[PDB]
C-alpha cells in the first residue's frame, strides 16, 4: 500500500507536433495524455507504417 | 566590291551572306537541405518561419 501527498510525485507529458513533410495525422487520448498518431507508406517495403506516441 | 569604269573585264564577284548560332543550356541544379528530428521540432523550434525557412 502507499499513502501519498499530492505533493509527491510529479508527471510532465507533451505530445510531439505532427511535422510539415508527414501527411496530416490524428490526435488521440490515452486516459488524459494526447498521442499522436502518424502513419507513413513505405513504397520501397510495399506497406503503411503507424506510430502512435508521447 | 569595286571594278574600274569602261573596264573590258565585265565580270561581277558575288557576295556571301552566312549567318551564325550559339546555344543556352540549362546545366546547374542548386539546392539548400535541412533535417529535423521530431524532438527538434517540438522542443527546440519556437517560430518555424524565421528560424528555418528564412536562412
Amino acid at each position: 500500500a502507499y499513502l501519498w501527498h499530492r505533493t509527491a510525485f510529479i508527471l510532465a507529458y507533451r505530445t510531439p507536433v505532427v511535422p510539415e513533410g508527414a501527411k496530416a495525422g490524428a490526435s488521440f487520448s490515452a486516459n488524459g495524455v494526447a498521442l499522436r498518431w502518424l502513419a507513413d507508406y513505405d513504397y520501397s517495403q510495399l506497406g503503411d507504417r503507424t506510430l502512435l506516441d508521447v | 566590291n569595286r571594278r574600274d569604269l569602261r573596264d573590258p573585264d565585265r565580270t561581277v564577284i558575288a557576295s556571301e551572306l552566312v549567318e551564325h548560332s550559339f546555344g543556352v543550356t540549362l546545366d546547374k541544379h542548386v539546392y539548400a537541405a535541412l533535417k529535423f528530428t521530431d524532438e527538434q521540432r517540438t522542443l527546440d523550434i519556437r517560430d518555424y518561419t524565421k528560424q528555418v525557412l528564412m536562412p
